[PDB]
């Protein structure tokens, strides 16, 4: 339990950030890149504990 | 997802004192004949006179407009002479959130498609409510349609040959 | 007008430029119909030049404000220089470091 618990890195401060109406393009690459490592750590994290 | 075309000037009415038609050039060529586009207009002057233009429209269709235009500049000093009388010349766009005054330039360059003439081309989305107005001394090409467009998301462009 | 900076950190100033949508209200305010301002340092430099043109009015007022920020550095200074339309800065900042702040919206 301890080995799990310190192989799991805490987060530090993210603040999500601001665009204009002529930046969609940028703000979408955003919401790609958060939503993406978001799945990853809760599918590593069910998998982890499901072995 | 979809939309609605509407006219916001039409064609006879808006435009009393300039020249509505001889707005056309052979590089824009249709069934051989000379043409131009569809949804905007070229002007020039009834007669060797320009007035100084201005002209509002409001929206009231309860969802959003997307207006285009274009701002021509001929490459030679005589050619905007003869098109417009007027050696100094501007546009200008005025809404809530979106403002420009617009300049035109002249210089030499080389012939693309036997024109040595450009146009730049803009486009503004409007909200409802808010009104939106042209006022122009040498180059306006005004919109002759627009577009009202609904919701409905999650779509995109495919290039393939299925 | 000229400024320099001691406080051995940043400083970040602003200024806006003003333009009025008529000729005349041009005519009343700076008795110039021709204008610029401009803004010197070593990193940021610039000329402005007002625009005249009608629109409609927003609470009760039809002409607008360009507004302008720049950071200085430690030492170099910088230089206004206006023949119609400066808002010229009257308050400034020095600031600190210390990161890893941000900005919350919520109710609680």
């Amino acid at each position: 339990v301890n080995s799990v618990i310190e192989k799991m890195n805490t987060q530090f401060t993210a603040v999500g950030k601001e665009f204009n109406n002529l930046e969609r393009r940028i703000e979408n690459l955003n919401k790609k890149v958060d939503d993406g490592f978001l799945d990853v750590w809760t599918y590593n994290a069910e998998l982890l504990v499901l072995l | 997802s979809s939309f609605e075309k509407f006219e916001i000037f039409p064609k006879a009415s808006s435009w009393p004192n300039h020249e509505t038609t001889k707005g056309v050039t052979a590089a824009c060529s249709y069934s051989g004949a000379s043409s131009f586009y569809r949804n905007l207009l070229w002007i020039t002057k009834k007669g060797t006179s320009y007035p100084k233009l201005s002209k509002s429209y409001t929206n009231n269709k309860g969802k959003e407009v997307l207006v285009l235009w274009g701002v021509h500049h001929p490459p030679s000093v005589s050619e905007q002479q003869s098109l417009y009388q007027n050696a100094d010349a501007y546009v200008s766009v005025g809404s809530s959130k979106y403002n420009r005054r617009f300049a035109p330039e002249i210089a030499a360059r080389p012939k693309v498609r036997g024109q040595a003439g450009r146009m730049n081309y803009y486009w503004t989305l409007l909200d409802q409510g808010d009104t939106i107005t042209f006022e122009a001394t040498g180059n306006l090409i005004a919109p002759w349609y627009a577009f009202a467009l609904n919701k409905g998301s999650d779509s995109g462009i495919i290039t393939s040959d299925a």
